[PDB]
């Protein structure tokens, strides 16, 4: 049996990414704890991102917007990329509140100030309109789980506003592999690299904690009751 | 298990008693076992008959002659395994009867003179010679008669050709060249043929009649009238241009062979020589090239019906064309009791001249056969036969079959009679008439493909070597039950057709009929018909017969397969393949290595050392079974108990299986469940994965075992001992060595530890340097007797379980000129799968492992258990083996289904009756699934999902049945072990047979940084201790060249191997860690230099400046 | 100072004679029951180099410096086992030659450079 | 062989220097110089003429001054079609799918034996292992090596690179180096792209692996035979370590 | 082709270094890919053409209509015997692209094709014999009987057209045979000559230079036209201006 | 973890009266399963033997 414990390394960003790596492991728990774990940071993850987007001035993210430079379906995006995190414990659901004016170029902290929240990458193109161009901005937010098409539940705060893809997944991109060294008259040692990428939301590492966390509780239920 | 059996024709006849090449051959030539007076020639009878009514020289006059009368048949002085223990060549001596009359008569016959020994032949088909088995195989060479063919080195103009049996006649060749002549080429000679035609009792205008006025070439083999003259003087012209150095009239003592009687030219006794130098010639002939002692002269028979052919080829007309030289009605086959016999005219030959010679010198009255022969010439010439020709084979006895098939090969190659290495490419190739009777999927890959091959399994050669291949005949509409073998050139006249058609009952049913004529395909009328072949088996080799669903495979990578199954080694829990083909079980009989009983009766005694039956009333036979006997290839063969203590038997049956063999079944390898697919580049371009799995199971492992030997001889430094008594030899280290110098049986072996220990004195002389730095390693400096003890050789080794011990001078045991004092040990070993390792399917699909992984890996199915070998796809596109793919169907079929199946030659199951039973397999499979309280999960419908978006499903269909609709479509989903989610795509799977071939990475594998310096070229050879010493050619320079690697070549001809300076040198450099090399000039520089001055030429040495070098220092 | 041409010169009796070292105008060598050449021959190593590690046939100061080693009745100069690799001989013929590559080659070098009927002359 | 020749060539030039000493006999001395070239002649091209020296019994011609020299292995070819490594192996090659390009095959048993010397002091130079030689008898102790050892085998390697080689090697790219690994199985391990170049086949057949020491040599080698930085055929201006049949 | 472009492309624009890097992951991440997409291969993925009997059909058809065209006297033994022949290879051209063009339309992600499609395996040929069929063979003098092969392998060819297909491969195993033996015959002798031949210089100095010849004469039409892609790269490719040009 | 037998020098031999050869019988207890019940139970040897 024998073989020591892992060495844990990280060679972390500040927000996105981190090249985490655990060294030590007999044949096959490289893949075995891993690909659950992707599965995991992709899946079942504490996070929020937009519901909905109401926007004076024409229904339809498919119709046409004067004064406007770009269309509906682009804000949609750029609104994407756009992340927010909760200051109350409690508070699943906000309403934020967006102001244009004439020749500006629209920001994502330009939205209403509001304490209780935070805006967490104020820059972002959104939007930018020529002379005279307005821009009430509706924008309902949710505290989601994974990922749920907007089509999928059906927003309903306003009859002319627009749904949209939520994409509160703070885990945007995680990919491992499972080289393996040596120590020893051995050589084929699992050797385990994750690598996580997120918004400035949650940082990477969390990203892993709050994942085992989870499958760690997601395994007191095989219990003996 | 329970056996299912596909396709009709029911073969009319089992196969030929296969052995039959060599046996039946060889007991139809040393007939010792039918009354002397009788045997109708051929073998030892027509050989000691053409050379025995042996006069003396001088014709009447001084008496001394010498007959023949009876030829008397040995007793093996030793039986078969002893005279394999003791090296003994199994011979026999082989005595006859001389009795020679004087010129005043005595009848004094010599009861049995001693002319040597002649090797018995074994139930087997080889022979024991000098020790292990050697098989006397069969050539094939171009049959006697007359065909011409046209001109070589002369577009246009055709040569003739007057081919006798071959050791029985001289070569003839009639070529017409430009000078308008018709020359005679005869045993390396080239005069004008006009000198022949008058020797034989022809004019000046009788060589103008029968031939002339068409083809004016007569016209040039006639002016010539210095030579158009008498009888007796063409005669002298004739005998002083054919054979320098003697000018008398007796140019009828020589020109004697070349024509009558059969001392030399003759093609056969009027068969192929005759029969057919007749229907194409000028029809009558009887037995020789003319004849001779008629009245008086020369009465020419065949030097004129075919010198009106062969011009009248050269213009001519209708009936007078080219033959084919490469026809089997045109080819012939030497089986192997002839070529004994042949080497018996050559054995009864340098004997017709060691008592021609006897008779001069000695009184001839104090003369008594027995008294006039030495018989040594029989001995070293009938000995030199089964010791040394190109034909007298090893014996592949890696499997049973292989052992067989070797026997079967065909070749070209041979001593003297043969092909060179060097031609053949209007005989290599396939030819219209092999069908049936030469396997054209056999040969070898390269260097010798074509040549050699393996017979055609029914075909049988008979009479004059004419294959025979097995037809049925009909009556033009009916079909009967008669069959009918026949030759080849009894064949290209008839309209034959395929087993293949349909057929009511027992005749012809339907109009449109495929059928060949000579070898023409055509489509024939139900009643046109003349036969029809008794099955497509009659049509391929032996073993590329195994092959399961040959009807789907491309022709190269196929005869890859029937091969490669040859390079099949055993295993031990071996399993005969799921899928068949009847033959299966009876390769194992005839080759023997199973053990079968001749009368029914019943076993009492049964064990691993042996087995003891009471057959009805017959007495109580008690054959043992070979247990771990090695091979030649070293393999190691043993067979197996397989009945029980209480039972009646069957007439004969499996009284207890071989090597790789399961209950009568050839089991080449170990039929699997294997997983199509490509994993990370893990099979990649022709690479297999395997599951940990079989090593868990020990699924595939062989045994193996290597055979040791020593020598020591009698010296004038003094004699090589060998005892378990040798100096500065740590007791721990002798430690097993009861015998006294052996090793005792059972020990566990390692490299380098002892083995046989062997004290030679030696020396004189006093060890220096490049072995006193090594040395210590070899010494601490000394003794007055030497260690050069056995030792296992680098990496081999085992458990030993053999010793072997002879002196000179036991009873049989003969060593050689020097020696005295024999030793062999034995040890094996067992050797699952390494990584690499070698294996392949018979659809010639080979392909070795890179990655063995664990059974958590593994792609595994829905259902837990997971598969075994993931066979990437890849390598089946390029190469045309379907078939392969068609196996591992049916194998899922064959799986959930429980059984095996036989899908013979084109006689196999089929797409729509296999999708029967594999759906057949579903409906039982899924049954247990459901039963349990399952039912298809997300995975798998997922796969579903896309399974139609692709077509391969058919849409609108519960999960359910796009399941079994898929299932029976040879698919179905994988999981991934690795990562929950399944494969995105049906994937085919099933239990696809496969073997483990010769090569195993075991044997191969090397490596040295340093070692033995061989003494004589100065270099890196042999390995005592270390091993290996890596060659490299020029290739590897050029290149090394192309790239400017300018040291990297310098280093690579330098400290790595003849410069004696560097290696050292550089050697120690390291030991150090320094630059290392630096070599002051190449040693084979120097060498050459004074290679050359040592053969004059001073060749100097300058610069730039041109000035005296110093090449030498010393 | 390194290589940087190789001519070919002849072969010159008086040059031959210059190497040889020795001079072989001796019978057989070798010895098989003591190793050792033969009183003067083909191995006598006394006019080679020592077969041995440096040392003489009887025994003298395997000694790295000095230069020159040789004896009373064991002339056997001392300078490695290697030299027997190169250090020449000879046998000082009884009267005439030909090395034949200039008799019997392809032009006959010296049945042309002296004519002597081409060839069945010489 | 040739040793037997230079034989009578002595044997002659004695027997007639006696004659000459004593007994005149014209006719003999003739028939005698009549060998002392023969003598030579043998010697030198034997095989000539039409008698070839007949060993009193073989009937084997026996080389020559001539034979020797002409090729055949004879001291001019032989140089360009063989000799025998010093520091070589070869063996079955496997896939290296993991494997970087670059990278590289070989196990340890023989990576071990093919590196015995720069490990050895290698040894030495670290705490392990006394004296030189006294190393020599550690991984001499059968089989089963210890642990630190192997750690020592790596840094022992990580650097070097080899150079490797299928059967007919045929263009420069014939041969490559890698900063090879050690790995289980005792089969060499490839990585793909390259097969291309030596037709590299996956049946059983096998490569060699050459080591060069030559700080020289080594650094001639991947920066100018590093599959890596050779990727096109000069055949053709076209790459080689193209993606493929799968890929 | 694609990737080759780019890998040489990027090789171009981006240092050896990288270079690799690319090549490598797509060895790796195509791998993996090209097993996630768990492609396989069941016989019934080796499609057939509806349309085989149709073609097999109104082919086997255009038969009784050149035999029954010779009953008379239509066509001479040598007009007729070139008619059967040029026949089933018109019919085997339509077997070939048909089952092709199905292969398009309907499962454009067949195991088979897209390989041979893609880079993978498989060519225009082989893919034939499997599904739609084989052809005519070619006899053992160069000849080719009259008789075609209608069964395909992915069908268990019969009998007959087995023993004539079969002279292929091993007429062409001669190829292999003769044609691997002969070391580098080539080889070698070329060698021998420029193995002097080296860079030894920058510029000969001279002025003198070459002609490039771009459009093909064909020595029979005497027509033009430019010569085919590769051919002028492979013989531009990397060369030296001698006079500049305009164009 | 192994085993032993009567006379018995290697895992290639026969006995007398055993239809099986050590590997048969190697290949037949390889399989065998053992329950240990006890905690402390390092390891322990079983222990067989036939008559007749």
């Amino acid at each position: 049996s024998k073989l020591k414990a892992p060495v844990f390394t990280a060679t972390t960003q500040g927000d996105h990414y981190g090249e985490f790596v655990l060294e030590p492991l007999e044949r096959g728990f490289g893949v075995t704890l891993g690909n659950p774990l992707r599965r995991i940071l992709l899946s079942s993850i504490p996070g929020t991102a937009v519901t909905s987007v109401y926007i004076e001035d024409v229904l339809h993210e498919f119709s046409t917007i004067p004064g406007v430079k770009e269309d509906v379906v682009e804000i949609i995006l750029n609104l994407k990329e756009l992340v927010v995190r909760f200051l109350d414990p409690k508070m699943a659901s906000t309403t934020l509140i967006l102001r244009a004016e004439g020749p500006k170029e629209v920001r994502a902290g330009d939205f209403t100030p509001s304490a209780d929240v935070e805006i967490m990458n104020p820059d972002l193109h959104i939007a930018t309109l020529e002379e005279g161009g307005k821009l009430y901005m509706e924008v309902r937010v949710d505290r989601g789980v994974g990922y749920v098409p907007a089509e999928r539940h059906g927003i309903k705060d306003r009859i002319n506003a627009i749904p949209v893809d939520a994409i509160f997944s703070p885990v945007r991109r995680v990919a491992f592999q499972v080289e393996d060294t040596r120590l020893g008259q051995r050589t084929d040692l699992d050797k385990l690299t994750l690598r996580i990428w997120t918004d400035g939301s949650v940082t990477p590492l969390e990203a892993l904690n709050q994942a085992v966390a989870i499958l760690k509780e997601h395994l007191n239920y095989f219990a003996n009751p | 298990m329970e056996i299912k059996r596909f396709g009709r024709i029911r073969e009319v006849i089992p196969l030929p008693p296969l052995t039959e090449i060599q046996v039946e051959s060889y007991k139809k030539a040393l007939q010792a076992d039918v009354p002397p007076e009788k045997r109708e020639n051929v073998g030892i009878q027509a050989a000691f008959k053409e050379t025995f009514p042996i006069e003396e020289g001088d014709k009447g006059k001084g008496g001394l002659v010498l007959d023949f009368l009876e030829y008397r048949i040995g007793d093996p002085p030793f039986s078969q395994d002893e005279c394999r223990e003791k090296d003994l060549t199994y011979q026999a001596p082989l005595y006859a009867r001389l009795q020679l009359i004087h010129k005043d008569t005595g009848l004094i016959k010599e009861d049995e003179v001693f002319l040597g020994h002649l090797p018995l032949m074994t139930e087997d088909g080889s022979f024991i010679i000098n020790g292990a088995d050697r098989v006397i195989v069969s050539q094939i060479h171009r049959s006697p008669g007359v065909y011409f063919t046209p001109d070589p080195a002369r577009p246009g103009r055709y040569i003739a050709s007057i081919i006798p049996l071959p050791k029985r006649g001289p070569w003839i060749d009639l070529e017409v060249e430009a000078s308008g002549v018709v020359t005679m080429k005869v045993n390396k000679r080239k005069f004008p043929l006009v000198l022949l035609l008058r020797v034989l009792g022809y004019d000046q205008e009788t060589l103008v009649r029968e031939l002339s006025a068409y083809g004016d070439l007569v016209q040039g083999l006639l002016d010539e009238a210095v030579l158009a003259m008498r009888p007796e003087e063409a005669m002298v012209r004739l005998f002083t241009l054919l054979r320098p150095g003697d000018p008398p009239k007796k140019d009828k003592a020589l020109a004697y062979l070349f024509g009558l009687l059969a001392d030399p030219k003759r093609y056969d006794l009027g068969e192929a020589g005759r029969y057919k130098a007749e229907e194409k010639l000028g029809v009558g002939l009887s037995g020789r090239t003319l004849v001779r002692f008629e009245d008086g002269e020369f009465k020419d028979e065949v030097f004129l019906p075919t010198l009106r052919y062969l011009f009248a080829l050269t213009a001519g007309v209708p009936g007078h064309e080219v033959d084919d030289i490469d026809h089997l009605g045109n080819r012939r086959i030497r089986t192997v009791g002839e070529l004994m016999a042949d080497q018996f005219r050559v054995g009864l030959a340098r004997l017709a001249r060691g008592v021609r010679e006897r008779m001069v010198m000695g009184s001839p009255d104090t003369l008594t056969p027995a008294k006039l022969v030495n018989s040594r010439p029989l001995e070293a010439a009938l000995r030199e036969f089964f010791s040394r020709s190109q034909l007298s084979q090893f014996k592949d006895e890696t499997n049973p079959l292989s052992s067989l098939r070797h026997k079967r090969r065909i070749s070209a190659l041979g001593p003297g009679g043969l092909t060179r290495e060097r031609a053949g490419f209007d005989v290599r190739d396939v030819h219209r008439t092999h069908y049936g009777r030469i396997c054209p999927v056999e040969t070898p890959e390269g260097a010798n493909i074509g040549l050699i091959t393996s017979l055609a399994a029914y075909a049988r050669v008979d009479a004059l070597g004419f294959i025979r291949t097995p037809y049925r005949r009909v009556k033009n509409g009916v079909v009967t039950e008669e069959v009918v073998y026949m030759t080849a050139s009894e064949e290209d006249r008839y309209t034959i057709a395929q087993a293949n058609t349909p057929l009511e009952g027992d005749r012809i049913a339907t109009d449109r009929v495929v059928a060949r004529r000579r070898g023409e395909p055509v489509i024939v009328a139900p009643e046109e018909v003349e036969f029809m072949d008794v099955s497509p088996k009659q049509v391929f080799s032996l073993n590329t017969n195994l092959i399961p669903f040959l009807e789907h495979d491309d022709a190269n990578r196929a005869l890859m397969g029937s091969n490669m199954q040859t390079q099949a080694v055993p295993l031990i829990r071996a399993q005969a393949p799921v899928v068949m083909t009847g033959l299966e079980e009876r390769v194992v009989r005839d080759s023997l290595a199973a053990l079968y009983a001749e009368e029914d009766g019943e076993v009492v005694k049964v064990d691993g050392t042996r087995i003891a039956v009471r057959y009805e009333d017959g007495r109580l036979v008690e054959h043992p079974l070979r247990r771990y006997a090695r091979s030649n290839q070293g393999t190691a063969f043993d067979q197996r108990p397989r009945v029980r203590v209480g039972q009646r038997v069957k007439k004969g049956d499996l009284l207890a299986d071989g090597p790789a063999s399961e209950e009568g079944f050839l089991a080449l390898g170990q039929n699997v469940l294997v997983a199509i697919m490509p994993f990370d580049g893990y099979n990649f371009e022709d690479a297999i994965v395997i599951s940990e799995e079989l090593l868990k199971r020990d699924f595939y492992t062989s045994i193996h075992i290597e055979r040791y030997e020593i020598e020591a001889r009698d010296t004038k430094l003094g004699p090589e001992r060998i005892t378990r008594d040798i100096p500065h030899l740590s007791e721990a280290a002798l430690r097993d060595l009861d015998e006294e110098g052996i090793v005792r049986i059972g020990a566990e072996v390692k490299p380098g530890d002892i083995l046989v220990g062997r004290t030679s004195f030696k020396g004189e002389q006093e060890p220096s340097p490049e072995e006193r730095l090594l040395r210590s390693i070899f010494g601490e400096k000394a003794r007055d007797v030497k260690d050069t003890s056995l030792r296992v050789p680098p990496g081999e080794g085992g458990i030993v379980v053999g010793r072997l011990r002879l002196r000179r001078g036991d009873p049989g045991v003969e060593l050689k000129p020097g020696v005295r004092e024999v030793v062999r040990v034995f040890v094996a070993q067992k050797r699952k799968l390494q990584v690499g390792d070698k294996l392949a399917n018979r659809h010639g699909n080979k392909g070795v492992v890179a990655k063995i992984l664990p059974v958590e890996d593994m792609p595994h199915l829905p259902d837990g258990t997971p598969v075994d070998v993931i066979l990437n796809p890849l390598g089946v596109p390029s190469r045309m083996n379907l078939g392969q793919i068609l196996e591992t169907h049916l194998g899922l079929a064959g799986y959930f289904l429980g059984q095996r199946y036989i899908s013979p030659v084109f006689d196999g199951a089929t797409e729509p009756e296999i999708k029967e039973l594999l759906a057949e397999a579903f409906n039982l499979y899924f049954g247990k699934r459901q039963g349990e309280g399952f039912g298809v999960d997300k995975r798998e419908k997922e796969v579903l999902a896309r399974a139609e978006k692709l077509g391969l499903v058919s849409p609108g269909k519960s999960p359910e049945e796009q399941l079994k609709e898929l299932f029976d479509l040879g698919k179905v989903v994988l999981y991934d072990g690795r990562t929950g989610e399944p494969f995105e795509g049906p994937i085919v799977v099933g239990q696809m047979f496969i073997m483990k071939l010769y090569h195993m990475v075991e044997d191969k594998m090397h490596a040295r940084s340093t070692g033995p310096y061989s003494l004589i070229t100065q270099q890196p050879l042999g390995g005592k201790a270390q091993f290996g010493g890596q060659r490299f050619g020029e290739m590897e320079v050029w290149a090394l060249e192309a790239y400017g690697a300018a040291h990297t070549l310098q280093e690579m001809l330098t400290i790595k191997s003849d410069d004696i300076e560097g290696r050292n040198a550089a050697y120690q450099a390291i030991i150090k860690g320094e630059d290392v090399p630096e070599p002051s000039v190449p040693e084979s520089f120097r060498v050459l230099v004074k290679e050359l001055q040592a053969l004059a030429l001073d060749v100097q040495t300058l610069d730039e400046k041109d000035n005296p070098v110093d090449i030498f220092e010393g | 100072k390194e290589v940087r041409k190789v001519r070919i010169a002849l072969a010159s009796p008086e040059k031959i004679r210059s190497w040889s070292y020795g001079e072989v105008e001796k019978p057989e060598t070798i010895n098989y029951r003591t190793l050792k050449p033969e009183r003067d021959g083909l191995f006598d190593e006394r006019i080679f180099g020592p077969i041995k590690d440096y040392e003489c046939a009887c025994g003298k100061y395997k000694r790295q410096r000095f230069e020159g080693k040789v004896c009373e009745r064991c002339g056997v100069e001392v300078t490695r086992s290697i030299v027997r690799r190169y250090r020449m001989g000879h046998i000082e013929l009884a009267t005439p030659a030909a090395h034949i590559w200039f008799v019997k080659d392809v032009p006959s070098k010296i049945g042309t450079l002296l004519d002597l009927s081409a060839t069945e002359l010489e | 062989d040739l040793n037997d020749l230079y034989r009578r060539l002595i044997n002659r030039n004695n027997r007639l220097k006696k004659l000459l000493a004593q007994g005149a006999p014209e006719i003999i001395i003739r028939n005698e110089k009549r060998m002392l070239q023969e003598a030579v002649d043998a010697v030198i091209d034997n095989g000539r003429r039409g008698s070839p020296v007949t060993n009193p019994g073989s009937e084997r011609p026996l080389r020559s001054l001539t034979d020797i020299l002409s090729g055949k292995q004879g001291r001019f070819r032989q140089n360009l079609l063989g000799k025998r490594v010093d520091y070589s192996g070869r063996s079955v090659i496997v896939v290296g799918p993991q494997l970087k390009l670059h990278q590289c095959g070989l196990p340890k048993r023989m990576a071990l034996e093919l590196f015995k010397p720069f490990l050895l002091k290698k040894m030495e130079e670290k705490a392990f292992a006394p004296n030189v030689k006294a190393a020599r008898r550690m991984l001499e102790r059968q089989r089963d090596i210890k642990d630190e050892v192997w750690d020592a085998l790596e840094e022992v390697i990580h650097g070097k690179v080899v150079l490797l080689n299928r059967a007919p090697t045929l263009h420069r790219l014939g041969i490559q180096a890698f900063q090879p690994v050690l790995v289980e199985g005792q089969s060499i391990q490839l990585h793909p792209l390259v097969c291309e170049a030596f037709n590299a086949d996956f049946d059983g057949d096998q490569m060699a692996v050459h080591v060069p020491l030559s700080s020289f040599a080594q650094a001639e080698a991947r920066i100018q035979m590093l599959s890596a930085h050779n990727l096109l055929s000069p055949a053709s201006g076209e790459p080689l370590a193209k993606p493929s049949r799968d890929i | 082709n694609s990737l080759k472009d780019l890998v040489y492309q990027a090789f171009l624009r981006l240092g050896m270094e990288k270079t690799a890097r690319l090549l490598d992951a797509l060895k790796y991440y195509g791998f993996t890919l090209s097993t996630t997409s768990g492609i396989t291969i069941g016989i019934d993925d080796a499609v057939i053409p509806e349309e085989k009997q149709r073609y097999l059909e109104e082919a086997d058809r255009k038969l009784r209509q050149i035999e029954q065209a010779y009953e008379m006297g239509f066509l001479t033994d040598r007009e007729r015997y070139d008619q059967v022949i040029q026949l089933w290879t018109e019919t085997t051209e339509k077997v070939t692209q048909a089952v092709f063009k199905n292969f398009e339309e309907n499962y454009p992600f067949n195991p088979l094709y897209v390989m041979a499609q893609s880079g993978a395996r498989g060519n225009p040929q082989q893919i034939r014999q499997l599904c739609g069929m084989r052809g005519l063979m070619q006899k053992p003098s160069g000849e080719t009987f009259e008789v075609p092969v209608r069964s395909s392998f992915r069908e268990g060819l019969t009998v007959l057209e087995y023993f004539i297909s079969s002279h292929g491969a091993r007429k062409g195993g001669a190829d292999t045979a003769l044609r691997t033996a002969d070391s580098g015959y080539l080889t070698r002798k070329l060698v021998d000559v420029a193995h002097e031949i080296v860079v030894r210089e920058a510029d000969c100095g001279t002025t003198n230079y070459i002609s490039v010849p771009l459009f093909q004469m064909d020595e029979v039409t005497r027509t033009l036209r430019l010569r085919k892609r590769s051919d002028i790269e492979s013989g531009l490719y990397g060369r030296v201006l001698a006079r500049e040009v305009e164009a």
